[PDB]
């Protein structure tokens, strides 16, 4: 689903272990467009743990 | 009606028929704090919202505060076992419910435009997890 | 939340004295069902 080539675009002046790490910030980036609650996500991620 | 209806005091069982209104009771207590909370956690005055919640109860059901209290309701009367008056009860609370969830419902189109909108289309289920 | 129990589950005496109240609770609750006359026809 991500076009990889304007993301190297984007990531030009960067570096390989950067690189490594562009995509989980990518997907928190993701996910921050929508409309979501905090302690909804701390409840949930504290069940699971 | 329910307490009339309902059979003499002391015969109603025990043992392992009486943890069914406990869980119920246990899970109109939760589903109305957090009801509570969910509302009460964004208005900055008494009754003013910012945004809309959809979170908690809200995502299973449009009016999760009515729905608890027709769930206690539904608790005392469940408790004396009586069928008929739980009926009649929910009739009641159905009709002024819904009365009131409309004219609210309505003012919150209004007022937050597409907003609520959306957040009824997820959900459409007014008082009853997928039965009203 | 189960989180609440589990941070302090997981940090001699607090098992002996959770023990003992276990065994206490366990006669109060068996002498808790019997009436002090069992037959009462037979006292009566």
């Amino acid at each position: 689903l991500v076009d990889w080539r304007k993301v190297s675009e984007k990531t030009t002046l960067l570096r390989p272990i950067e690189l490594k790490l562009v995509p989980m910030a990518l997907e928190s980036s993701a996910f921050r467009s929508k409309f979501l609650d905090t302690d909804e996500l701390l409840s949930y991620v504290s069940w699971f743990a | 009606l329910a307490a009339f209806e309902g059979p003499e005091l002391h015969r109603l069982p025990g043992g392992w028929a009486n943890v069914g209104i406990w869980i119920l009771i246990v899970i109109t207590m939760l589903m109305h704090y957090d009801s509570t909370l969910y509302l009460a956690r964004y208005s900055e005055k008494v009754v003013v919202p910012t945004a809309v919640v959809q979170f908690g109860p809200y995502r299973w059901v449009r009016h999760p505060i009515y729905a608890s209290t027709m769930l206690l309701f539904a608790a005392y009367c469940t408790a004396l076992r009586a069928p008929l008056s739980l009926l009649f009860l929910l009739a009641v609370c159905l009709v002024y419910y819904n009365k009131k969830a409309k004219m609210e419902e309505e003012l919150m189109v209004e007022s937050f435009g597409q907003s609520y909108s959306d957040y009824a289309d997820k959900v459409r289920h007014k008082f009853i997890p997928f039965v009203y | 939340d189960p989180r609440i129990f589990s941070i302090l589950l997981l940090r001699r005496y607090f098992t002996i004295k959770g023990v003992v109240l276990f065994v206490v609770a366990a006669l109060l609750y068996r002498i808790n069902n019997r009436n002090m006359v069992e037959s009462k026809n037979l006292y009566l």
